[PDB]
């Protein structure tokens, strides 16, 4: 019998970022 | 919009080149553009095959009014990418951007996108292309089909990024896109000479435009054919207007652009020039005087390889097709580096031993866990595919598993070899050599009798037992590698005294090798099975060595002056020191 | 806004270009072209990309340029001004549109900007969707101006397969190390600041020591750049360091502890005085490891050649191969090599890398990743440690992909991970093992009368690595098994091990010369190596002691002696306390 193969299964990074504001006065 | 360059309002005021031929290929696209529904044309080609240059050639005809009444009012726009992901920092602000430009698009009728480089901004995970996530603002316009878009993506990006995906693949219409023929590539040339001719206000020969393709494609085995052509011709323009301070040359000629080539691709301009009759003529002279020995098995080879370019037999099948034969140690592996070498080929090495395994062959074809990485491609067929015009050089083929040996068959006949991504390899251009160290084994058996003074002197009859006898009738006729002589060997040793000298005379040590000494190094460094392989080891253990020692501290440090010498009762080397 | 090239050199801001002809001769002759009028000069930091663009305005005003050239302006570009002096929107684009009207009419007028990459990722203030790439986007398609840009390898590549038009549009060109010749004439030029600087005088002799000390020792940095560094500073140290007598002269000996300090050196290196190390690592080797006279001797003479500098300076200090059976310390010799040099030993157990996905780390991650930020192991221990010990320990459990790695290593030299950050591996010592030679029959011979029907050696190493990786290593230096008089050698130094141990403790080990003959040739196995005598040494000595010294009169301190009995064979241990 033929040797067995493994397939891996690699996850994206996304991420989502803050806004901070600042006010003219 | 400022993102896009109107090509139809490009062209009315001039600046665009014309576009030669490729009307099989642009027609294509006036068909597909036309449709109902998936109309969006895809341009896949191969880069430098002129696919912006379809486009706007395309947008030509529009405004001169060659093309239907359909496509009168039809105006095409060039989508900037690099303008899009400028300054964004925000992974989303790019969509925005899309958007404004596809509103004001859409609400216009009879607007075309030229997506140029479509791939980069559809990829399908991590890239390091556009590097945005462009297929949720990609398949809602070719959805919908208000606008549609060129995209001018790769045949490697293609097969993955369209092909698994079901929606941009079933709104769009491929167009393969392939190489001129040598002929057409002329032609272009002609109808494009005059407007590179008003600018360098130089005349081009109408030789040098036929010749510069032929070596163009040849010796820089960097870009495709159509780039070549228009780059070198720039290029030699520029350096004839500027290479004298005053004087000046408005004709071109042959060896002119020549000596330009030799830049991009760094090689001799004496290679570079269209002398191979030349160098084929005097290829036995040359390898002669390069290296020495083997003078029978090197002649042979030369009537050979005259014979494949001389253009007669079957051109699919490969020019090279012969199996060196001989124990290692003799040069054998130097002739075809040195062959490479003058002919301006490049060299592959491919080890048969490590191929070994069942599994490794697979390799050759595709790697086995390379389901994200279809760049690659096989390791075989990648060397092939990225160098069309080099030597493969196989060692140790005698052991190798009998899959192996099929793969060869099926190059030597049909002259193609297949690749499980789709690549087209041609064997055409490329010379095949393979050497096996057989027989010697056999040659150096000691016999079983009670004399054992027999000597085998036919390992050639091993070669051909070893070897199936289908693989025998491909190949037209194998060389064989005669032991050297001792003579020979001196010329061996000083090969390597040479370049220690060399590497002394950067601290001043000089060095003497008497002659008495060359023979004691010649027949240590000299085995019959593996001949001079361990005269590197030979050399450097009897030469090296012990100088290190005295060099590191002793009357060596300075002054050199070394001398070497041996005695003659106990046949030992010692070597005298001076400060 | 802008600065003219043309006019800083009649005034002398820009000193005289020396050598880089070809260059020049390149960049002019791709400028002419038709099309791909704009070059690009990549290269490394400090080569001199910027001195090179700014050189040529220099030739334009003497002359030496191509009439084709002649009456041609530079210009450069006031980078720090726009990416901040027009915050503001409107400014930057009313601003740059005036100098897009100067730059045209004037086809002898050619723009230059360095660092030609920041205007691709150019920032807007509140989004405006204008920016310098853009504007100049139709002008250089068009054909009517000519600029010069200038980029980093890595940051070059980053920005070629994004942006493909902007890439057809500019020409590469290939920059190169100058010469030594080249490097010390330069340094005369920039001498008057330099030295006027630190009120010193730099010699004939310093200048052309210090470009040839910073290549053989400093390879992080480039041969220009490396000058610059060494030279300033060494003005500097003259300046605070004699701060009693305030030597006003320059001498070689200065510049070169400079080097040594930047290069992170032992001092003296530069002195060569570390040649007595080298000369007498022999000796200690010899003394820790036993059994391995020849095999010492050959990895100590493969060393001397590298410092010695009678190899390729590409090549590293040493790419060496250990194999053979369990026990004869294949990997102690390679831990106490480190301790003898004094250089940080690098250890990479090849057992964890081991599958294809794992051996990528070596190199570094896959970037969009979490472990993108971590990069590549190997990269940044050699890096970080130039002068270190490489082991790769059981190498033929590893992937056959790694090799490919070392296959690179040992013709070229230098790794560069996937980040772009090159390193070197002419100061790293590469020291290999593997456990493939510890096979061998167990069986004896079949007969009344045994026979060393010994196996083989170096027949199963071919098959297991390739050939041109096997080729290319220096020298695969073999152990020997451990005979029966050299197992005598090896119980004297565990006792000695084990004498440490109980110094701690306040118990003084005596051991007799008969009781050391019986634990040798009660373990001595020749396919186990050294290992047995440890067991012998735990067994028979640490656990008696360990009971009394737990409980017993050992829990205070004091002398033991350990003998054996002739009438029974069998050891005595007498406890004093
Ligand atoms: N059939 C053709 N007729 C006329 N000109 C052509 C033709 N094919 C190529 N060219 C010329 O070659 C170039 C093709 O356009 P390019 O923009 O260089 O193509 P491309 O595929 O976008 O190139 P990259 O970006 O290098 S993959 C232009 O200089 C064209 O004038
Ligand atoms: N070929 C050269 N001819 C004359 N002077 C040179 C040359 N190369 C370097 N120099 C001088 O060496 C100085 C130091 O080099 P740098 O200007 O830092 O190089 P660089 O490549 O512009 O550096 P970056 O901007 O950090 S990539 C230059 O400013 C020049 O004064
Ligand atoms: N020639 C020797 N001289 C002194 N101690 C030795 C010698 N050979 C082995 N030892 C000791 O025995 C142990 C050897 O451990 P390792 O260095 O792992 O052995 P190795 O033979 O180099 O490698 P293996 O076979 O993979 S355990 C250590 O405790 C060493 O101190
Ligand atoms: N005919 C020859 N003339 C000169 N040197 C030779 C000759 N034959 C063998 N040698 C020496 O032996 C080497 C054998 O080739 P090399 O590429 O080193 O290894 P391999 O034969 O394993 O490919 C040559 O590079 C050279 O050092
Ligand atoms: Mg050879
Ligand atoms: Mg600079
Ligand atoms: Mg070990």
């Amino acid at each position: 019998g033929k040797t067995n193969d493994w397939l891996d299964f690699d996850q994206l990074a996304e991420e989502k970022v803050r806004d901070a504001l600042k006010p003219p006065s | 919009e400022n993102f896009t360059t109107n090509l139809n309002q490009l062209a009315r005021v001039g600046g665009i080149d014309p576009l030669i031929g490729r009307e099989k290929e642009l027609e294509r696209a006036i068909q597909v553009l036309c449709r109902r529904r998936k109309n969006n044309p895809l341009l896949v080609g191969e880069s430098g095959v002129g696919k912006t240059a379809i486009a706007e050639g395309l947008a030509w005809r529009i405004v001169q009014g060659d093309v239907p009444e359909v496509m009168a009012d039809c105006t095409i726009y060039s989508l900037d990418i690099g303008s899009l992901l400028a300054g964004t920092k925000y992974r989303g602000d790019f969509e925005k951007r899309f958007k404004a430009l596809l509103k004001q698009l859409e609400q216009d009728t009879n607007s075309i996108l030229f997506i140029d480089e479509i791939h980069t901004i559809i990829g399908a995970g991590a890239a390091s292309g556009g590097q945005v996530d462009a297929a949720n603002l990609i398949k809602p316009l070719l959805s919908s089909g208000k606008i549609r878009v060129i995209g001018s993506t790769t045949y490697q990006e293609f097969s993955n990024i369209f092909e698994k995906d079901r929606a941009l693949a079933r709104r769009f219409q491929k167009i393969d896109i392939t190489e001129p023929s040598i002929e057409e590539t002329v032609q272009i040339i002609n109808g494009l000479k005059p407007k590179y001719e008003a600018h360098h206000d130089v005349r081009y020969t109408a030789k040098a435009v036929r010749a510069a393709v032929e070596l163009a494609v040849k010796y820089i085995n960097d870009r495709h054919l159509p780039d070549k052509a228009i780059d070198v011709i720039d290029e030699a323009g520029a350096r004839a207007r500027l290479m004298p301070v005053s004087k000046r040359k408005k004709t071109v000629n042959v060896a002119d652009i020549e000596s330009v080539v030799a830049r991009i691709a760094r090689i001799p301009e004496k290679s570079v020039s269209q002398s191979d009759r030349d160098t084929l003529k005097n290829l036995g002279d040359r390898l002669k005087m390069l290296v020495f020995g083997q003078d029978k098995a090197i002649e042979a080879l030369t009537e050979a390889i005259k014979m494949a370019r001389a253009g007669l037999g079957h051109e699919h099948k490969p020019v090279g097709s012969f199996l060196f034969a001989g124990p290692t140690g003799v040069g054998k592996t130097e002739v075809t580096v040195q062959l490479s070498k003058a002919l301006g080929i490049e060299l592959l090495r491919f080890d048969m031993s490590e191929y070994m395994e069942r599994h490794t062959v697979s390799r050759l074809i595709g790697a086995p866990p390379g389901y994200v990485g279809f760049d690659q491609g096989g390791l075989l067929t990648d060397a092939v595919i990225k160098h069309p015009h080099a030597v493969l050089l196989l060692d140790e083929i005698e052991k190798a598993h009998p899959d192996v040996f099929n793969i060869l068959l099926q190059v030597m006949d049909n002259g193609t070899l297949t690749d499980n991504n789709g690549r087209k390899a041609d064997f055409r251009n490329v010379v095949l050599v393979m050497t096996t160290n057989a027989g010697v084994r056999e040659t150096e058996r000691k016999s079983i009798g009670l004399i054992h003074q027999d000597n085998s002197t036919d390992a050639m009859e091993e070669i051909k037992k070893i070897f199936t006898p289908e693989f025998r009738n491909r190949l037209d006729n194998i060389i064989w590698f005669d032991h050297l002589s001792t003579d020979v060997i001196h010329q061996v040793v000083d090969k390597f005294i040479v370049e220690l000298q060399v590497q002394l005379d950067q601290k001043g040590v000089s060095l003497e090798v008497s002659q008495e000494a060359r023979n004691w190094l010649a027949e240590k460094g000299y085995d019959r099975a593996m001949g001079a392989r361990p005269m590197a080891r030979v050399i450097q253990d009897n030469l090296k060595k012990p100088l290190a020692n005295e060099l590191l501290f002793g009357s060596l440090v300075d002054g050199g002056q070394v001398t070497v010498a041996l005695d003659k009762e106990k046949n030992e080397l010692t070597y005298g020191f001076q400060s």
